[PDB]
């Protein structure tokens, strides 16, 4: 099992390109439907822009005590380490 | 203002007694932030020889 972990890690590593290739097919597949109401679409992608910028502004401005700041740091660092292992431009 | 008499903040003797200043605060200074209460103390005393 422990030895299997190594081989399966490589198995998933090999799957990364395979799954990525499937994702690109799906990228086009979702685009093969990605259309609706342009004025509204601009509102909705623009709606993403405003809510996410508000959340980012709260994350930037929030005062924390040393313990809450340490917990927040460790969680953001954990997220960065997970995301760094993911392949691709995203 | 937290004295109630002038000689509260001074003690003279061979062994100086503890200087105690009492205060009661409104129950509104909530925790979980720890902003800090910098109790500045500018004190003066007799300097020991050695």
């Amino acid at each position: 099992g422990l030895q299997n972990i190594r081989g399966r890690y490589h198995q998933w590593m090999n799957e990364l390109p395979e799954r990525v290739s499937h994702k690109t097919q799906h990228l086009d597949e979702k685009k093969e439907l990605g259309h609706l109401s342009a004025g509204a679409r601009r509102l909705i992608l623009g709606i993403i822009v405003t809510f996410s910028l508000i959340l980012a502004l709260i994350c930037v401005t929030q005062p924390f005590n040393p313990l809450a700041q340490f917990i927040f740091l460790m969680l953001l660092w954990g997220v960065a380490l997970i995301v760094r292992r993911m392949p691709g431009r995203f | 203002e937290l004295k109630t008499y002038e000689e509260q903040l001074q003690s003279s003797g061979l062994e100086p007694a503890a200087i105690n200043v009492s205060l009661n605060l409104p129950p509104d200074l909530y925790l979980m932030r720890s902003t800090g209460i910098d109790m500045d103390i500018n004190y003066r005393y007799t300097m020991p020889p050695v």
